Protein backbone atom coordinates (compact mmCIF):
# COMPACT_ATOMS: atom_id res chain seq x y z
CA UNK A 1 0.00 0.00 0.00
CA UNK A 2 1.23 3.57 -1.02
CA UNK A 3 0.24 6.55 0.81
CA UNK A 4 -0.54 9.70 -0.53
CA UNK A 5 -1.96 12.87 0.49
CA UNK A 6 -5.55 12.04 -0.15
CA UNK A 7 -5.31 8.68 1.24
CA UNK A 8 -3.30 5.06 0.97
CA UNK A 9 -3.80 2.93 -2.13
CA UNK A 10 -3.68 -0.27 -2.67
CA UNK A 11 -0.88 -1.61 -5.19
CA UNK A 12 0.73 -4.50 -7.21
CA UNK A 13 3.67 -4.49 -8.62
CA UNK A 14 5.15 -6.40 -11.60
CA UNK A 15 8.73 -6.45 -11.84
CA UNK A 16 11.26 -8.23 -13.97
CA UNK A 17 15.36 -8.52 -13.53
CA UNK A 18 16.54 -8.09 -17.48
CA UNK A 19 20.41 -8.98 -17.96
CA UNK A 20 21.84 -7.55 -20.97
CA UNK A 21 23.30 -10.70 -23.14
CA UNK A 22 27.31 -9.61 -24.02
CA UNK A 23 27.77 -11.91 -26.99
CA UNK A 24 26.63 -8.47 -29.31
CA UNK A 25 29.08 -6.27 -27.94
CA UNK A 26 32.19 -9.13 -27.28
CA UNK A 27 32.30 -8.74 -31.01
CA UNK A 28 31.50 -4.68 -31.59
CA UNK A 29 32.80 -3.16 -29.67
CA UNK A 30 35.49 -5.03 -27.18
CA UNK A 31 37.21 -7.15 -30.48
CA UNK A 32 37.49 -4.49 -32.57
CA UNK A 33 39.33 -2.49 -29.73
CA UNK A 34 41.51 -5.28 -28.76
CA UNK A 35 42.24 -5.54 -32.48
CA UNK A 36 43.20 -2.08 -32.77
CA UNK A 37 45.23 -2.06 -29.64
CA UNK A 38 46.59 -5.06 -31.05
CA UNK A 39 47.74 -2.77 -34.62
CA UNK A 40 49.48 -0.54 -32.31
CA UNK A 41 51.98 -2.79 -31.25
CA UNK A 42 53.48 -3.38 -34.88
CA UNK A 43 54.62 -0.02 -34.55
CA UNK A 44 57.19 -1.68 -32.42
CA UNK A 45 58.98 -3.70 -34.23
CA UNK A 46 59.23 -1.20 -37.17
CA UNK A 47 63.03 0.31 -37.90
CA UNK A 48 63.56 3.65 -36.15
CA UNK B 1 28.39 3.49 -53.17
CA UNK B 2 27.36 3.27 -49.77
CA UNK B 3 25.80 6.76 -49.37
CA UNK B 4 24.13 6.79 -52.99
CA UNK B 5 21.98 3.34 -52.10
CA UNK B 6 20.33 4.37 -48.67
CA UNK B 7 18.15 7.06 -50.51
CA UNK B 8 16.70 4.25 -52.16
CA UNK B 9 14.71 1.52 -50.80
CA UNK B 10 15.55 -2.39 -50.67
CA UNK B 11 15.17 -3.48 -54.20
CA UNK B 12 16.58 -6.71 -55.51
CA UNK B 13 17.83 -5.24 -59.07
CA UNK B 14 20.73 -2.38 -60.08
CA UNK B 15 19.16 0.86 -61.16
CA UNK B 16 21.13 3.11 -63.64
CA UNK B 17 22.97 5.14 -60.66
CA UNK B 18 24.48 1.74 -59.81
CA UNK B 19 25.46 1.13 -63.27
CA UNK B 20 27.08 4.44 -63.17
CA UNK B 21 28.51 3.75 -59.75
CA UNK B 22 29.66 0.27 -60.72
CA UNK B 23 31.42 1.70 -64.56
CA UNK B 24 32.91 4.17 -62.39
CA UNK B 25 34.43 1.84 -59.67
CA UNK B 26 35.64 -0.02 -62.43
CA UNK B 27 37.93 2.56 -63.84
CA UNK B 28 39.13 3.79 -60.63
CA UNK B 29 40.60 0.03 -59.96
CA UNK B 30 41.64 0.16 -62.86
CA UNK B 31 43.95 2.65 -62.14
CA UNK B 32 44.85 0.68 -58.99
CA UNK B 33 45.95 -1.79 -61.31
CA UNK B 34 47.48 0.46 -63.27
CA UNK B 35 49.94 1.59 -60.80
CA UNK B 36 50.56 -2.03 -59.62
CA UNK B 37 51.88 -2.46 -63.06
CA UNK B 38 53.90 0.37 -63.43
CA UNK B 39 55.60 -0.14 -59.93
CA UNK B 40 56.12 -4.08 -61.01
CA UNK B 41 58.07 -3.24 -63.50
CA UNK B 42 60.26 -0.42 -61.68
CA UNK B 43 64.37 -1.01 -61.70
CA UNK B 44 66.01 1.73 -59.16
CA UNK B 45 64.36 3.08 -56.29
CA UNK B 46 65.48 6.80 -56.79
CA UNK B 47 64.28 9.17 -58.48
CA UNK B 48 65.42 12.01 -60.96
CA UNK B 49 67.58 15.37 -60.44
CA UNK B 50 68.51 18.42 -62.68
CA UNK C 1 -7.58 -17.13 -48.84
CA UNK C 2 -7.29 -15.25 -51.81
CA UNK C 3 -4.22 -13.25 -52.48
CA UNK C 4 -4.09 -10.64 -55.32
CA UNK C 5 -1.57 -10.23 -58.14
CA UNK C 6 1.36 -10.69 -56.33
CA UNK C 7 3.55 -7.66 -57.79
CA UNK C 8 1.60 -4.75 -55.98
CA UNK C 9 2.68 -6.11 -52.77
CA UNK C 10 5.75 -4.30 -51.39
CA UNK C 11 7.64 -7.50 -51.21
CA UNK C 12 11.14 -5.99 -52.04
CA UNK C 13 13.86 -8.56 -50.95
CA UNK C 14 11.82 -11.07 -50.40
CA UNK C 15 9.05 -13.30 -52.26
CA UNK C 16 5.77 -14.90 -51.29
CA UNK C 17 6.25 -18.52 -51.87
CA UNK C 18 3.12 -20.13 -50.92
CA UNK C 19 0.34 -19.72 -48.53
CA UNK C 20 -1.10 -23.08 -45.45
CA UNK C 21 -4.15 -22.47 -43.16
CA UNK C 22 -4.71 -24.10 -40.17
CA UNK C 23 -6.62 -24.02 -36.95
CA UNK C 24 -5.96 -25.67 -33.19
CA UNK C 25 -7.51 -25.07 -29.98
CA UNK C 26 -4.90 -23.03 -27.43
CA UNK C 27 -5.50 -23.41 -24.04
CA UNK C 28 -5.19 -19.92 -22.02
CA UNK C 29 -6.62 -18.73 -18.06
CA UNK C 30 -9.94 -17.98 -19.32
CA UNK C 31 -10.84 -21.33 -21.02
CA UNK C 32 -9.79 -22.93 -24.65
CA UNK C 33 -10.11 -20.98 -27.61
CA UNK C 34 -10.20 -21.81 -31.24
CA UNK C 35 -7.31 -20.43 -32.94
CA UNK C 36 -7.04 -19.97 -36.97
CA UNK C 37 -3.69 -19.41 -38.22
CA UNK C 38 -2.30 -18.11 -41.88
CA UNK C 39 1.46 -18.68 -42.94
CA UNK C 40 2.25 -16.77 -45.35
CA UNK C 41 6.22 -18.48 -46.59
CA UNK C 42 8.55 -15.83 -47.65
CA UNK C 43 12.24 -16.52 -49.09
CA UNK C 44 14.64 -13.75 -49.17
CA UNK C 45 16.44 -12.34 -52.41
CA UNK C 46 20.38 -11.20 -51.36
CA UNK C 47 20.80 -8.81 -54.55
CA UNK C 48 20.38 -6.15 -52.39
CA UNK C 49 23.47 -6.81 -50.08
CA UNK C 50 25.59 -7.90 -52.41
CA UNK C 51 25.88 -4.24 -53.44
CA UNK C 52 25.81 -3.36 -49.57
CA UNK C 53 28.12 -5.52 -47.81
CA UNK C 54 29.36 -8.65 -49.84
CA UNK C 55 30.57 -7.00 -52.68
CA UNK C 56 31.90 -4.28 -51.35
CA UNK C 57 34.29 -5.92 -48.53
CA UNK C 58 34.80 -8.40 -51.57
CA UNK C 59 36.62 -5.25 -53.16
CA UNK C 60 38.23 -4.42 -50.57
CA UNK C 61 40.32 -7.31 -49.46
CA UNK C 62 41.57 -7.72 -53.29
CA UNK C 63 42.84 -4.05 -52.76
CA UNK C 64 44.34 -6.02 -49.45
CA UNK C 65 45.79 -8.46 -52.17
CA UNK C 66 47.94 -5.80 -54.44
CA UNK C 67 50.65 -4.85 -51.00
CA UNK C 68 52.30 -8.26 -52.62
CA UNK C 69 53.15 -6.70 -55.94
CA UNK C 70 54.22 -3.67 -54.28
CA UNK C 71 58.36 -3.55 -53.31
CA UNK C 72 59.32 -4.36 -49.74
CA UNK C 73 61.70 -1.20 -49.60
CA UNK C 74 58.82 1.12 -49.85
CA UNK C 75 57.67 1.16 -46.17
CA UNK C 76 55.16 3.93 -45.80
CA UNK C 77 53.26 3.20 -49.11
CA UNK C 78 52.30 -0.36 -48.07
CA UNK C 79 51.69 0.65 -44.52
CA UNK C 80 49.05 3.26 -46.03
CA UNK C 81 47.21 0.87 -47.45
CA UNK C 82 47.66 -1.81 -44.60
CA UNK C 83 46.24 0.90 -42.38
CA UNK C 84 43.34 2.37 -44.74
CA UNK C 85 42.25 -1.30 -45.35
CA UNK C 86 42.09 -2.20 -41.55
CA UNK C 87 39.60 0.68 -40.82
CA UNK C 88 37.70 0.72 -43.75
CA UNK C 89 37.45 -2.91 -42.47
CA UNK C 90 36.20 -2.48 -39.50
CA UNK C 91 34.16 0.90 -41.02
CA UNK C 92 32.25 -1.73 -43.37
CA UNK C 93 32.00 -4.07 -40.31
CA UNK C 94 29.62 -0.79 -38.76
CA UNK C 95 27.74 -0.15 -41.19
CA UNK C 96 26.85 -3.38 -42.39
CA UNK C 97 25.73 -3.91 -38.29
CA UNK C 98 23.19 -1.27 -38.69
CA UNK C 99 21.01 -2.65 -41.28
CA UNK C 100 20.42 -5.92 -39.08
CA UNK C 101 19.02 -5.93 -35.37
CA UNK C 102 20.37 -6.02 -32.22
CA UNK C 103 21.12 -9.43 -31.70
CA UNK C 104 23.63 -11.68 -29.72
CA UNK C 105 24.04 -14.74 -32.39
CA UNK C 106 26.77 -14.76 -34.92
CA UNK C 107 25.01 -14.47 -38.62
CA UNK C 108 26.55 -15.50 -41.76
CA UNK C 109 27.72 -11.61 -43.43
CA UNK C 110 29.25 -11.06 -39.47
CA UNK C 111 31.17 -14.93 -40.36
CA UNK C 112 32.43 -13.60 -43.99
CA UNK C 113 33.05 -9.93 -42.44
CA UNK C 114 35.27 -11.72 -39.46
CA UNK C 115 36.77 -13.79 -42.25
CA UNK C 116 37.96 -11.09 -44.27
CA UNK C 117 39.07 -8.69 -41.62
CA UNK C 118 40.85 -12.06 -40.49
CA UNK C 119 42.92 -12.15 -44.21
CA UNK C 120 43.53 -8.79 -44.33
CA UNK C 121 45.03 -8.65 -40.52
CA UNK C 122 46.98 -11.81 -41.83
CA UNK C 123 48.70 -9.80 -44.91
CA UNK C 124 49.65 -6.87 -42.49
CA UNK C 125 51.29 -8.85 -40.08
CA UNK C 126 52.60 -11.24 -43.05
CA UNK C 127 54.06 -8.18 -44.51
CA UNK C 128 55.57 -6.97 -41.00
CA UNK C 129 57.16 -10.31 -40.56
CA UNK C 130 58.46 -9.91 -44.00
CA UNK C 131 59.80 -6.23 -43.20
CA UNK C 132 61.38 -7.31 -40.03
CA UNK C 133 63.21 -10.35 -41.89
CA UNK C 134 64.68 -8.11 -44.43
CA UNK C 135 65.91 -5.91 -41.75
CA UNK C 136 57.84 -15.64 -49.19
CA UNK C 137 56.02 -12.20 -51.01
CA UNK C 138 55.65 -14.19 -53.84
CA UNK C 139 54.54 -17.38 -51.50
CA UNK C 140 51.77 -15.26 -50.44
CA UNK C 141 51.42 -13.61 -53.91
CA UNK C 142 49.36 -17.31 -55.07
CA UNK C 143 48.22 -18.17 -51.17
CA UNK C 144 46.01 -15.79 -50.47
CA UNK C 145 43.68 -14.68 -53.47
CA UNK C 146 43.67 -19.06 -53.59
CA UNK C 147 42.45 -18.85 -49.66
CA UNK C 148 39.73 -16.93 -50.47
CA UNK C 149 38.62 -18.63 -54.02
CA UNK C 150 38.44 -21.94 -51.48
CA UNK C 151 36.42 -19.85 -48.97
CA UNK C 152 33.87 -18.61 -51.39
CA UNK C 153 33.26 -22.27 -52.24
CA UNK C 154 32.97 -23.39 -49.02
CA UNK C 155 30.87 -20.02 -48.10
CA UNK C 156 28.59 -20.42 -50.82
CA UNK C 157 27.58 -23.74 -50.64
CA UNK C 158 27.37 -24.91 -47.06
CA UNK C 159 24.67 -21.21 -46.73
CA UNK C 160 23.18 -22.36 -50.32
C1 LIG D 1 13.28 -5.38 -8.56
O1 LIG D 1 13.12 -4.22 -7.74
C2 LIG D 1 12.01 -4.26 -6.84
C3 LIG D 1 11.99 -2.93 -6.13
O2 LIG D 1 13.26 -2.61 -5.58
C4 LIG D 1 12.15 -5.44 -5.87
O3 LIG D 1 10.95 -5.52 -5.11
C5 LIG D 1 11.23 -5.69 -3.71
O4 LIG D 1 11.10 -7.07 -3.34
C6 LIG D 1 11.37 -7.35 -1.96
C7 LIG D 1 11.27 -8.85 -1.80
O5 LIG D 1 10.91 -9.48 -3.02
C8 LIG D 1 10.39 -6.58 -1.07
O6 LIG D 1 10.74 -6.81 0.29
C9 LIG D 1 9.57 -7.12 1.07
O7 LIG D 1 9.44 -6.20 2.16
C10 LIG D 1 8.26 -6.38 2.97
C11 LIG D 1 8.21 -5.24 3.97
O8 LIG D 1 7.12 -5.47 4.86
C12 LIG D 1 8.32 -7.77 3.63
O9 LIG D 1 7.13 -7.99 4.37
C13 LIG D 1 8.49 -8.86 2.55
O10 LIG D 1 8.61 -10.14 3.17
C14 LIG D 1 9.66 -8.58 1.60
O11 LIG D 1 10.85 -8.76 2.35
C15 LIG D 1 10.46 -5.09 -1.40
O12 LIG D 1 9.47 -4.37 -0.67
C16 LIG D 1 10.25 -4.85 -2.89
N1 LIG D 1 10.38 -3.44 -3.20
C17 LIG D 1 9.34 -2.60 -3.25
C18 LIG D 1 9.66 -1.18 -3.60
O13 LIG D 1 8.19 -2.97 -3.03
C19 LIG D 1 12.36 -6.74 -6.64
O14 LIG D 1 12.66 -7.81 -5.76
C20 LIG D 1 13.50 -6.61 -7.66
N2 LIG D 1 13.71 -7.85 -8.40
C21 LIG D 1 12.85 -8.46 -9.23
C22 LIG D 1 13.33 -9.74 -9.83
O15 LIG D 1 11.73 -8.01 -9.49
Amino acid sequence: KVVFSTGSYPRLSLSFKLKRNIGYFILQTYMPSILITILSWVSFWINY
Amino acid sequence: SISARNSLPKVAYATAMDWFIAVCYAFVFSALIEFATVNYFTKRGYAWDG
Amino acid sequence: VEVGDTRSWRLYQFSFVGLRNTTEVVKTTSGDYVVMSVYFDLSRRMGYFTIQTYIPCTLIVVLSWVSFWINKDAVPARTSLGITTVLTMTTLSTIARKSLPKVSYVTAMDLFVSVCFIFVFSALVEYGTLHYFVSMDSYARIFFPTAFCLFNLVYWVSYL
